[PDB]
């Protein structure tokens, strides 16, 4: 799910995303390994002034 | 397959700066089937030796991008190898016809197939220059229908950091 990476080809004028890393072999010892993209950010600011 | 002669006494201290892409001569199936929704494109050039130091500037889906590259030389003036920076390996690169004031024509080759590019140093191009480039396309053994013509407007330079590839 992260494979998307840019390459450029001078011989045909394409800026495009490479076929590399698209698949992995899972080891038998991993029941599943899922490849879903997520992020989560949490921010606080507190100010007090007297 | 045979090799054309490079620009005699070429000089990257004098052939330098911007070059707006006019068109590309190539047999490649990508420009035949994918080629629609093409992108505004230009070369940018500086001296570092016999080898040219280079960028391409281009739009991708409305965001501006930069392709940094070094044209590592073959030991012959005006002939280069594109530094084989990915698994496609080397590209043979040449500057073939030019005047540094108005126009440049380049030859590029990989896997035995020739391709060619026309540039002008500003927005317009002369029909005499375009006619000369079609002879370079025919010397690449290509037809004028294998010429693909790129956006004559909306060019970009000076893209942000995350839109330069750093390919070198």
């Amino acid at each position: 799910g992260e494979w998307r990476e840019l390459r450029y080809d001078s011989t045909c004028e394409r800026l495009y995303y490479g076929d590399d890393e698209k698949y992995f072999r899972k080891p038998y010892n991993f029941l599943k390994y899922h490849f879903e993209a997520l992020a989560d950010t949490g921010i606080s600011s507190e100010f007090y002034d007297n | 397959i045979s090799t054309i002669q490079p620009k005699a006494n070429f000089d990257a201290q004098q052939f330098a700066g911007t070059w707006l892409l006019v068109a590309v001569g190539s047999a490649c199936r990508f420009l035949q089937e994918q080629g629609h929704r093409a992108e505004a494109t230009t070369l940018h050039v500086a001296p570092q030796g016999t080898a040219m130091a280079v960028s391409t500037f281009r739009k991708l889906d409305g965001i501006c991008w930069q392709v940094r590259q070094l044209y590592g030389d073959t030991g012959v003036l005006g002939r280069f190898l594109l530094q084989a920076r990915d698994a496609r390996g080397a590209v043979h690169v040449v500057v073939a016809e030019t005047d540094y004031q108005s126009f440049a024509v380049l030859y590029l080759e990989r896997a035995g197939q020739l391709s060619v590019k026309l540039y002008a140093r500003s927005l317009p191009v002369s029909d005499s220059v375009l006619s000369g480039f079609e002879q370079r396309v025919q010397e690449a053994h290509l037809t004028e229908d294998q010429i693909f013509y790129f956006p004559k407007y909306g060019f970009c330079e000076a893209a942000d950091q995350f839109h330069v590839l750093d390919e070198v």
